[PDB]
């Protein structure tokens, strides 16, 4: 019972991909999770209560 | 999505450049105030006239299981096949990551991190100095043994306790490919903390900081063929890999130096380096002055 | 017995290798996660907060907090040239220890746009305009206003907004630049200079600091991972 | 300030490590093959109100080996004048000899001078 | 006929009432830089027709025993009208070319020319083991001159014909595009060059993206043909010139 | 563990191998792909272009543009051959250092059609006719025009079309023949005859130079990889 | 289609012989004009009466890819296991493909290049020649590093440096199948350049050449039981293989040889080898002159 | 998630066919793409605008 997924995308602009059965036990003994990519700049970026639209003077 | 499964989707590309012309308003991007503790968000096409660019560029490489998940060296140490010592015939050591800086500044990078780990070793052996130097030793096979806190310590190349009935052991022979392993998330807690300012006593004193909150055992490594004619010697050394990693607030890199293990300690240390004055540009472009 | 050939690579331990392995305790019941704030997941997220420049990184200044203070003043001053320094973010000194800088030094490769963030600490009835001029490279550090005022600048006007927004765009031949620059990577400099003089009124202090923080617009990235220069030692026990 | 452009040598090179402003060397060089008449080096020097180079362009010429040797018993097929670099001479030898060596030679320089190349072959009855 | 034909840029017109045909690099027609294919990211600046349009460099002599002569390319063009301007302002440029070189003779004059593109036409010292000139490389205008011999000198390009200054066969030119002016036929030679690089685009200055090459392979011959004088005239223009990262102007 | 037997071969290193391997730079980004004009796909591309051949391969223009001029003159030469070469394309002098001959000689075996397109370089007013023939193998080089019409050939008239095309099919008992050409796998010559001298009037010069090219037809093909003899070292930094 | 994938069908067959018979007109496809710089485009049919010939000859082993795709060495050095100069404990050079002829001369057919390589390595050792021969040292262990440019280089063959914590390494010991791994397009460019007609400095002037566009860091490797009683030496050899390639606007082969690996510098060279005279045939075909 | 196609045929004018499986991650490991053959001599014999037809003088 495998998974396929798609490869990082290397020198050039279907055989793109790879596929992956784990054969053991825990969790622990998978392969990292290279492909995972979300973000959210904002937790630290921006933690202010009250929107600061900036394009506004952000004061008056 | 579930940090621990080995394949996940998506293109981590950064925001393209959106095309900007003239502009005379009373829009002020460029004009914000810093003191609100908020980073601004302008970006080129805010401040000067940009043309439009299709940005392909991901940042697939700086994901936290990318930057952190590269086998690092964490521990090295040294046994002998034969000595008087019985103490230089096995290495043993205190699992943690505060050995070998460069791993170290890395995970310091976060006050808390949480996930699984692929440890590999590599053993070599190496023939010791001396006036007679033939021998036909055969392969030396070694004996790597995990004793979690609280079980009995090996004495000797010979104690009982290496009987491993419920510590785990790897038995490895020379000349085959590096043992390796993974481990679980074995914190107490519900994440491995790098920091605390804290101490183990309710009185506020103790033992301070790191320390009190470690406790994951130790390591004992030794030979097994036990012996060799001539004197021998082995190093051991451990390689950390962490996988399926979550991390939480981020921390300023380590600046000074290290000075010890069990410590946070450091000297005073400049905040970079000098340069003539603040005005200071090298004249590249000359005709080679 | 299936047949097999083994290929080169065979028994060899890469660093960066990603293999499956053995648990070595099976059904290991972990401890329950726990919903902690802040969570980070990528360093970008980090190099995209300011972090305070220390601008003035001259002799002496290396270990107290005016490393940290551009001064400025009352009075005409025009010909003088405020402060300036190259576009070398991960390499230096003005920018390597800064957040930005310190990732990029795990790094080979970066590419993107700039923020250079300028707050006035004067009093409040302290007044002037400053030009920040940024120039691509190719010629030496413009030595006089009128040289930095034909490449990409603001003219900044101190008021009640404290602070104000230099974006260097990224302008190269190549989409990436070595954070160990060389002049084939050359990025220019950015230097300022008094638009207009810095006015004030009696029974207020006649000098003054401005501070410049940095961090990466949403167009930034890095590549190829490597050790930093930054961190060594002796010995174990590290 | 400035000499004026050095120009060209024909059949040379003009090497300008240093730019072409007062105080600067300019150094000439001859193609393989021809030889340096003239000054190897010129300096830009101000004389006056002109800035003018020191040393002007030298030749660089060519050559013609001598007349090639004669072989006994043999000949030298369509012998003229003029052996210019490169060229061949061939020889052949008469009815009753046999040639031994290679019936071809060439002129070469050395040293600046013409000179044939390997030795001209024996003819043997 | 299809031996006439007329082409215009900006303000200036060619004709000819000889040509053979016009060979398009390898096939592909200048064009301005997509933004699928950009990296520097400020606005660029195409003066078109101030830019785009026929500048003629200076001529050269055709002897009975010239050699050859060459041009690198984007330098030598560096001091023509706004074209030359807009490099000296800009960090990068990126431009095409129209290259039409002119040689009449006559119905009894005879000989034949190679005129070709070399894109990236690295070439060698004559002296083995030191290091070419920039001097030795390029005169701008003018024209360096191939040699019939092999030349010496330190920081002078090895210019023996016969080699090309690349150490390659003079006679295998011809994977480059090109076109031949064969006096009984033909009397100009016209060359269309797409940018070509490995990078979107570049510093003007710093790297010569091709160089142009003048080669008789027959010689200039002919009789009492009161007509020895028979020049050569190279004419291009730069075509889809734009620039990028404007700031003060290089240093000479 | 699913049994397995290793076959003969196991552990060995081919150099034409064609297997996967681990990437040593998991997850690198790479460059975007740039549209750059004239992409090459196969050699042929490059032998089907016509190159210059040095048909005058004598000795003393081993180094000067004449090896590439064919000598032809004003006057009765008729019993005179203008030239003639062996059909050796990767072994010959007159072919091995074209554009055809190098690329050959990186195979060894070859089969196909050759082009040899002869161009007039004379004055406009200068006129004449050639016989250009190839012969297949199985005699001796025509020794005269008689016997050089018997076989394949164009009667080349010179006139505002400077150039004529020669095309010598391919004649062979096998399908290939050695690049490193041997007696058994022979392709004959092409000789060349003055049809009917070269007239020229007054005030024009009374001798001119033929060039000659060669490329290969749409039905050419080379097989069997090897190195070539043309290049070599003494020592590394090579 | 997508050059970056290991299948994709389609024979490439050469053309068929077009049946001709005798011809009287004013077609005159002999007859063209080379000067237009267009190459002719006759084949047999067009000159001489053809039988039909159907060609199943195909060009599949002139594919830039075949061409190119077979490993190559591209350089050898060599390190010993003991020696009192430090410096000849390890081997390092700067990856290029310029030190080797044959595969140089290759890649120069093309002006611009874009790949991956599969990289080999060979890897031998062999035991000093010396008046005591006899030890039994164990069997050797290797390691393999790669520095990208900036990486910190090392000093002995006992740096920390050699931790690669991050830098990617390889270890490897003899008797096993020779070590391998896949590189991916690595450029800052857009295809890897193999000729530039151009400088480092803006000011025209600086170093000249390929090298200016190099700078792909350089590689180093060291024995890792690091000891031997008796000196030993071993010999490690790189193998490149690019594979999945693409190339642009090609160029004539080099035909003088190459002088050095900086510089595209040559000597005078030959056109090609001399004959008799320009109707010289050698008779074949006689009862044996 | 596998791919079968054809093998270049050998020694004789449904058992000519092979399948392939990739185990990576980065199209970079990937085996060489020996099969693709396309072809364009255009670009370099025949650069020329103005389509040449010879059969036809080429001048005129």
């Amino acid at each position: 019972g495998a998974q396929v997924s798609t490869q990082k995308t290397g020198a050039h602009e279907s055989i793109i991909h790879y596929t992956n059965i784990n054969y053991y036990k825990d969790a622990a003994s998978n392969s990292a999770n290279r492909q995972d990519f979300t973000q959210d700049p904002g937790k630290f970026t921006e933690p202010v209560k009250d929107i600061m639209v900036k394009s506004l003077p952000a004061l008056n | 999505g579930d940090v621990v499964e080995a394949v996940e989707n998506a293109v981590a590309r950064v925001a393209d450049t959106i095309g900007s012309g003239p502009s005379n308003s009373q829009a002020v991007p460029a004009l914000t105030a810093v003191e609100t503790g908020h980073t601004s968000q302008v970006t080129p096409s805010d401040t000067v006239q940009t043309r439009h660019v299709k940005n392909y560029h991901s940042r697939s490489e700086s994901s936290i299981e990318n930057f952190l998940s590269r086998s690092a060296c964490v521990y090295m140490g040294e046994y002998h096949t034969t000595n008087s010592d019985q103490t230089k015939l096995f290495a043993s050591w205190t699992i943690s990551a505060r050995r070998m800086v460069q791993m170290r500044r890395k995970l310091e990078i976060f006050t808390y991190v949480r996930f699984d780990v692929e440890v590999t070793f590599v053993i070599t052996s190496k023939q010791d100095q001396g006036t007679q130097l033939g021998q036909d030793m055969p392969p030396l096979t070694h004996q790597i043994m995990y004793i979690p806190p609280g079980g009995p310590i090996p004495k000797s190349v010979t104690d009982y306790t290496w009987q491993t009935s419920t510590n785990p052991s790897i038995f490895w022979t020379e000349g085959n490919a590096p043992p390796r392993m993974s481990i679980p998330f074995i914190s107490i807690g519900n994440a491995y903390s790098n920091f605390y300012d804290g101490w183990s006593h309710f009185s506020q004193n103790g033992v301070y900081g790191y320390n009190t909150l470690n406790h994951m055992g130790q390591i004992y490594v030794r030979h097994v063929n036990g012996s060799s004619p001539l004197p021998m010697t082995s190093t051991v050394r451990m390689y950390f890999k962490p996988k399926h990693v979550k991390a939480w607030v981020p921390r300023p890199p380590r600046l000074c130096q290290y000075k010890n293990a069990s410590t946070v300690n450091f000297s005073p240390t400049d905040i970079t380096d000098k340069r003539n004055s603040i005005t200071y540009i090298p004249d590249t472009v000359k005709p080679d002055v | 017995g299936l047949p097999v050939i083994n290929t080169p690579g065979s028994n060899q331990f890469l660093t960066s290798d990603d293999f499956q392995s053995p648990s070595a305790m099976p059904q290991f019941d972990v401890t329950p996660e726990l919903n902690i704030p802040g969570e980070v997941q990528n360093l970008m997220e980090i190099a995209e907060v300011d972090s305070v420049v220390p601008v003035n990184n001259v002799a002496g200044n290396l270990e107290t907090m005016d490393i940290y203070r551009i001064p400025v003043q009352s009075g005409n001053h025009q010909s003088s040239q405020v402060f300036g320094f190259q576009v070398q973010p991960g390499l230096d000194g003005v920018f390597k220890h800064t957040l930005l800088g310190e990732i990029l030094n795990y790094y080979a490769h970066w590419s993107g746009s700039i923020k250079l963030t300028f707050v006035f600490c004067g009093s409040a009835m302290a007044t002037g305009k400053f030009l920040l001029a940024y120039a691509p490279p190719g010629a030496n550090a413009p030595k006089s206003r009128k040289d930095a005022m034909l490449g990409t600048h603001i003219i900044w006007d101190v008021g009640l907004q404290s602070s104000c927004v230099l974006c260097i765009p990224w302008i190269s031949q190549t989409h990436y630049r070595l954070v160990q620059q060389d002049e084939y990577t050359s990025a220019g400099n950015v230097t300022c200079w008094y638009q207009t003089g810095i006015v004030v009124p009696a029974g207020t202090p006649t000098s003054c600091s401005i501070m410049c923080f940095v961090s990466a617009c949403n167009d930034f990235s890095v590549r190829l991972l490597k050790d930093t220069p930054f961190i060594q030692q002796a010995a174990l026990l590290q | 300030k400035s000499c004026p452009n050095p120009g060209e040598i024909r059949n040379g090179q003009i090497d300008v490590p240093g730019g072409i402003l007062f105080g600067a060397t300019i150094s000439f060089s001859c193609n393989t093959g021809y030889k340096l008449f003239g000054s190897t080096s010129s300096f830009c020097l101000i004389s006056g109100s002109s800035v003018q180079w020191s040393d002007p362009l030298p030749e660089c010429r060519e050559i013609y080996c001598p007349a090639p040797p004669q072989i006994d018993n043999g000949i030298i097929q369509g012998e003229r004048d003029h052996y210019g670099y490169r060229q061949s001479v061939t020889y052949a030898c008469n009815k009753g000899f046999t040639m031994i060596g290679e019936h071809s030679i060439y002129c070469t320089v050395n040293n600046d001078e013409g000179e044939w190349s390997g030795p001209p072959p024996e003819c043997r009855g | 006929s299809d031996r006439v034909r007329s082409i215009t840029l900006g303000n200036s017109t060619i004709t000819t009432q000889e040509s053979a045909n016009v060979v398009v690099g390898y096939g592909r027609w200048p064009e301005y830089l997509r933004d699928d294919e950009a990296t520097a990211e400020d606005q660029p600046t195409q003066p078109d027709v101030a830019t785009c349009r026929f500048y003629t460099l200076e001529s050269v002599t055709w002897e009975k025993d010239s050699p050859g002569w060459w041009w690198k390319f984007p330098d030598a063009l560096k001091d023509m009208g706004l074209f030359g301007q807009n490099m000296y302002y800009h960090y990068l440029g990126r431009a095409g070319y129209t290259i039409h070189v002119q040689c009449n003779a006559s119905k009894f004059h005879q000989g034949c020319l190679l005129v070709v593109c070399v894109p990236e036409a690295e070439m060698g010292c004559s002296t083995v083991d030191g290091t070419v000139n920039e001097h030795g490389l390029s005169e701008g205008e003018t024209a360096k001159k191939f040699s019939a011999t092999g030349t010496n000198g330190t920081n002078t390009v090895q210019s023996i014909v016969t080699n090309a200054g690349m150490g390659v066969g003079v006679g295998n030119l011809t994977i480059f595009p090109h076109q031949w002016i064969n006096l009984r036929t033909n009397n100009c030679a016209t060359i269309v060059m797409p940018y070509i690089n490995n990078v979107p685009m570049d510093n003007m200055f710093r790297h010569h993206n091709f160089t142009l090459m003048i080669i008789p392979f027959v010689p200039l011959n002919y009789s009492s043909d009161f007509s020895t004088y028979v020049p050569i005239t190279v004419t291009v223009a730069p075509m889809c010139a734009e620039y990028n990262g404007l700031r003060l102007s290089t240093a000479l």
